[PDB]
């Protein structure tokens, strides 16, 4: 304490606030963008969910590791987390859920399995002591599916194996600009989607070289599709957050500032008056 | 007895004192100013009836007199912590305190729990009065902090929004027109539906209204209650269950 220092806290502080002023206005830019480029990746899932509607639900419905039900015995989770911090309690929150639910499972017996995308995930489950068999990390605000392909075909390979029976994403919607919710959604064994319709007795495709190995490409294009759907959004979630975040805290750095000037100008006034009463008081 | 500025006469014991050149303190008011406004304020007080008996000779038998003193102090930048502001809150028996940013707010009148305080105690106040609002002080202070780190994060609990559906509800209920004083009765009825929970499924724009309604339904009908409740503060069973009628039949055959 001493006005002096207690002018530079004030200085130092002001300088804080307008960076994370700066900070507030880059995230929304930053959400835009990827925002646009979430709506892009739908079109690729989408078309490719009516193909696999046309086949899965034709008549000649072939019976597929991917597409049957079967008791679950082990259980896996796809997860995605951030790799940078200040976007509040995102992360802190799917984690909550995500051990909510794999508590559940492992409850009846059975045995959990994750995979991880963002490195926050892998500190955090690396310090609860979850079964991690794959990651991928440092993605940053540039996510590509070429990378997502290791830790899928790792959960897929332990899933057409048997080892697993449901395969979970674990993700943030960006359901609003203003709003966003964690959530965990099946994704395999593929999932009872209506995807109705009876039009496709026009056009049949003419499998080449064989149906059910297109198929099973198919799937598994889609499982990839989701996987990186799932992590576009969740970056989108961040940027929001991220935004929301540094309002509060330019907000809070100024309701700070006017604290600490009515400290700086009592003690201005104090200080004042005591020299002057030593200097009057010392003459004579 | 009011006296309007107590600070405004300090400023005037300065300039008395330091023309005659006696050696100043903190913030530069002699350390008489304790002094001056202790033996000022401590003359307000309550007499027994044998005081008065002495001091009148005899010609007043049994009654006690008392004099009221609401000292007003000027406090820069709310500042409560500063000297003459400390040294009346540590002459008078509690204090009222009240925030520019509460009347900024349009809450008015601007009383901050919490830092006001009335150190008498519950023994001023009259039996239905002291019944109908108990705790109601710590609840809003309460509602208060709880809003303050409500504003900050998203942590929901379904006990925190109906605390603060009514805490804003108290709140709402709380403010008043100047020069409009309201008497025991309507203070008692407006605690009562506060507290017993009427105020449920009623909007906060339509709480004045609701009071507006309230305290005209009762001024048509049910009287003699008020005049029995503003004749003896008394809260019985059977008040209770009077005043139980009116809100139910008010809430449900009434509108506002």
């Amino acid at each position: 304490a001493g006005a002096k220092d207690i002018r530079s806290k004030i200085a130092s502080v002001q300088n804080t606030q307008k960076i994370t002023k700066a900070m507030e206005m880059v995230a929304a830019s930053k959400m835009r963008k990827s925002q646009d480029r979430m709506a892009a990746s739908r079109p690729y899932a989408e078309t490719m969910r009516k193909v696999i509607g046309h086949l899965a639900h034709g008549n000649l419905e072939y019976k597929h590791p991917y597409l049957e039900d079967r008791d679950v015995k082990r259980v896996g989770y796809l997860v995605v987390s951030t790799d940078r911090g200040l976007a509040g309690g995102l992360n802190i929150n799917l984690f909550k859920k995500l051990l909510a639910e794999m508590k559940t499972w492992t409850d009846k017996g059975v045995q959990a399995d994750l995979a991880m995308i963002g490195s926050k995930g892998v500190s955090f489950f690396n310090s609860v002591g979850g079964n991690v068999v794959a990651q991928v990390t440092g993605m940053g605000d540039n996510p590509s599916l070429s990378e997502l392909i290791g830790p899928v075909k790792v959960m897929l390979q332990a899933y057409d194996e048997g080892r697993l029976d449901k395969l979970y994403i674990v993700s943030n919607k960006f359901i609003n600009t203003m709003s966003q919710v964690p959530t965990i959604s099946q994704l395999l064994p593929l999932p009872a989607s209506d995807d109705d319709d009876l039009k496709h007795k026009s056009w049949d495709y003419l499998y080449e070289p064989d149906p059910k190995a297109l198929l099973d490409t198919l799937l598994r294009r889609y499982v990839e599709s989701q996987v990186y759907q799932g992590v576009v959004e969740n970056l989108a979630s961040e940027q929001a957050a991220r935004m929301v975040a540094m309002k509060a805290a330019t907000d809070n750095g100024g309701s700070l500032i006017k604290e600490l000037q009515l400290v700086y100008n009592k003690a201005r006034q104090a200080s004042i008056t005591q020299e002057l009463t030593e200097i009057v008081s010392g003459a004579a | 007895i009011i006296y309007d500025d107590l600070s405004k006469q300090a400023v005037a014991y300065r300039q008395i004192s330091l023309l005659l050149r006696r050696p100043p303190g903190r913030e530069a008011f002699p350390g008489d100013v304790f002094y001056l406004h202790s033996r000022l304020l401590e003359r307000a007080a309550r007499v027994n009836a044998e005081y008065v008996e002495a001091f009148t000779k005899g010609e007043v038998k049994g009654k006690t007199g008392s004099l009221t003193a609401l000292p007003i102090i000027e406090t820069q930048a709310g500042d409560v912590s500063a000297f003459v502001p400390t040294n009346v809150i540590s002459i008078t028996d509690g204090q009222i305190f009240l925030e520019t940013n509460l009347f900024n707010a349009g809450i008015r009148p601007a009383v901050n729990p919490g830092i006001s305080v009335s150190r008498v105690g519950g023994a001023a106040q009259t039996k239905i009065m002291k019944k109908l609002s108990g705790g109601i002080r710590t609840a809003l202070a309460q509602y208060r902090e709880l809003a303050a780190f409500s504003q900050a994060a998203s942590d929901l609990d379904d006990a925190t929004r109906k605390q603060l559906d009514h805490g804003q509800k108290v709140t709402e209920l709380l403010k008043q027109k100047q020069y409009a004083p309201m008497s025991v009765a309507q203070q008692s009825l407006v605690l009562f539906a506060a507290e017993r929970g009427y105020l449920a499924d009623v909007e906060l724009s339509k709480i004045g209204s609701f009071e507006a309604a309230l305290l005209a339904y009762v001024d048509r009908d049910h009287a003699p209650l008020m005049q029995e409740i503003n004749q003896t503060g008394g809260y019985n069973d059977e008040i209770e269950g009077k005043l139980k009628g009116i809100l139910d039949s008010f809430k449900a055959t009434q509108s506002w």
